[PDB]
RNA sequence: GAAGCCAGAGGAAACUCUGGUGGAGGCUCGCAGCGGUUCUGACGUGCAAAUCGAUCGUCAAAUCUGAGCAUGGGGGCGAAA
RNA sequence: AGGGAAGUCGGCAAAAUAGAUCCGUAACUUCGGGAAAAGGAUUGGCUCUAAGGGUUGGUAACAACCAACUUAGAACUGGUACGGACAGGGGGAAUCUGACUGUCUAAUUAAAACAUAGCAUUGCG
RNA sequence: GGUAAACGGCGGGAGUAACUAUGACUCUCUGUAGCCAAAUGGAUUAACGAGAUUCCCACUGUCCCUAUCUACUAUCUAGCGAAACCACAGCCAAGGGAACGGGCUUGGCAAAAUCAGCGGGGAAAGA
RNA sequence: GAAGCAGAAUUCGGUAAGCGUUGGAUUGUUCACCCACUAAUAGGGAACGUGAGCUGGGUUUAGACCGUCGUGAGACAGGUUA
């Protein structure tokens, strides 16, 4: 179940993306300026149990390993693994490309 | 009684209690009354108008609502120390939080509330949401909650707290 | 006014009060 | 999930703890039934001289209900308006 | 759409929560409760695995036959949804008030009113 | 004479010369957490409530600020078909001593017959 | 138009109603004062010289409680709820 179903779609809860979640994972520099983005008193657990494959912070570690043997996590998982769509993606679908000399 | 006799010629003699909001002027009419003839609740300015009581044949008692003198030494924390306001109907409650730990020493609310090793205010609220379940969504602290708790604690004497009277 | 006498007064035994 | 009951670990015993069993309560959610809290409700020469919709209280009892009978106005009856 | 009570005497109305499994649950207290407190993780389909039984027959700890619903685990797979319709608690901090369960003004007032158990008094051999 | 001492009255405490009720006449009266009580020192009483009140999170068309969609009416047609109300009628301005005009006076004006809506006024509240 | 009115911002006065004159908080209360935006947040009438659009307070049928007075039925200095 998905709490206020009617609006999910509204831009104030909107969630981050795949492609980000890609960039956070192989750049910790950009997962550093997502947690330095919020505030961590406001976090549960204090910030310290987050999955990156889900963007998402839980309240204790057995939540989280709770959350990893989840559905959810394994749909992230395996849309990772077919990987996230970008703008290199978009233009090699176009046969676009970029001439820099 | 006293009174009376002195005032013997009258017919009868009025006392008015006056005071600051929530002392105990219509609990203690209600006391020497021995019945609870007169509204009694912690929250400020419950008495609103002006109560007759007869306690005896020539003694009255006159139930007043609660006064502040404005003075231009007061502050709106030292109001809200002292009882004149509701603390539900402030905004931000927690700055009100590092007077009453300087009012309150600091072993009697460790006594009181079973916590210990807070560094600062916010620190001591977030640490007793979390031991008391004053979880917003998100699990993240409700600290203004919990100082509204914590100023109602105060005010209504649920934390030990009083001023020492100067030496001689 | 009379002596005063609070010897006989108990005092509220709040929860801060208990060791 | 109350007594009663079973097993184990203790404790000199009296007792303690754990895991079960058990199915009590003018307990509780809630269908019927009974009732009638709320809606800028419908209706206002109405379907109706008190009805309709949603919502609500209660639902194993101080619960609901048929027939026969008794109490008849200076009266009766009344968990008393 | 964006903002989220800026509306109004007043969050009136609407929305949000809702089934089930698991983690976890404070103050206060008559120790019985509060409590479904609060706050979180998950829920589709398919293919499997494991566990929970009965009858007959001289270490039978073995053979033969028969049968039903639950419980747990794993892989795969669709997704904007997985209690997919239906059904279905918003929650919390407090104050006043009446002990509660219950009852009444049929047709404007269901309540701090009445009754209730408990307590106290009076009369009568 | 004694009290349910219920209602009720009664500021205390000492003396005396009264000597019993009523006396009467003077004098003066202002521990940052303890002690004591058979764990507690309470009513700041738990649960329970279609009781009344303030606030917080979430939530949303309550609002900014309104728009759109559906069904049933309202609309038209066929059939069927009342009632409330009704002195007579219904455009206004100024004046009309009795602080009131729809009709009088002086003016502005003023064109058949109609349909759908609206609630200023007249009507309309078992008023 | 005037003023030590240098400029800027102004103050006083005159003609003028063509055109604007906002958004909020506070009911332990004569709801009136605060806060900000703005060019500015001017004041009144057609009700209040009784009076059927809607909805809150003066405001008050019948239910109920507390306070004052009364022997009591009850009334009120009053306060609360539907
Ligand atoms: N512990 C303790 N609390 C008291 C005492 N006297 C009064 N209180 C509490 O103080 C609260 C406030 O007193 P109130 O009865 O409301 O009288 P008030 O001071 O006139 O307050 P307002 O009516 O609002 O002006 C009451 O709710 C009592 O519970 C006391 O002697 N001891
Ligand atoms: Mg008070
Ligand atoms: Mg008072
Ligand atoms: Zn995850």
């Amino acid at each position: 179940g998905v709490f206020a179903k009617r609006t999910m779609t509204k831009t104030r809860r909107r969630l981050r993306d795949l492609d980000q979640i890609e960039r956070d994972l192989r750049s910790p520099r950009h997962l550093q300026q997502y947690k330095e983005t919020k505030a961590a008193e406001d976090l549960p657990g204090l910030g310290l149990y987050y999955c990156i494959e889900c963007a998402k912070w839980f309240e204790s570690e057995t939540s989280l390993v709770g959350h990893r043997k989840g559905k959810p996590h394994k749909r992230r998982l395996k849309q990772l693994k077919e990987g996230a769509y970008t703008h290199e993606e978009a233009m090699a679908a176009i046969g676009y490309r970029i001439d820099n000399g | 009684r006293q009174f009376s006799v002195l005032h013997k010629d009258r017919k009868q003699i009025s006392v008015g209690l006056i005071g600051y909001p929530n002392v105990g002027k219509s609990s203690i009419i209600n006391a020497l009354r021995g019945k609870a003839v007169a509204k009694v609740a912690p929250i400020p300015g419950e008495t609103k108008v002006w109560q007759y009581v007869t306690l005896m044949k020539r003694i009255y008692l006159i139930d007043c609502p609660g006064i502040v003198p404005p003075n231009q030494h007061d502050t709106p924390e030292d109001l809200l120390l002292r009882g004149v306001v509701r603390v539900e109907n402030v905004e931000h409650p927690e700055q009100y939080i590092p007077a009453v730990l300087r009012k309150v020493k600091q072993h009697h609310m460790e006594r009181t509330y079973e916590l210990r090793g807070w560094k600062d205010h916010i620190e001591f609220l977030e640490m007793l949401a979390r031991k008391s379940g004053r979880l917003l969504k998100g699990g993240e602290p409700d600290v203004d909650g919990v100082a509204k708790q914590v100023l109602n604690d105060f005010m209504r004497g649920k934390i030990p707290w009083f001023t020492p009277a100067p030496e001689p | 006014m009379g002596k005063t006498d609070l010897s006989k007064l108990q005092t509220r035994k709040m929860k801060g009060l208990k060791r």
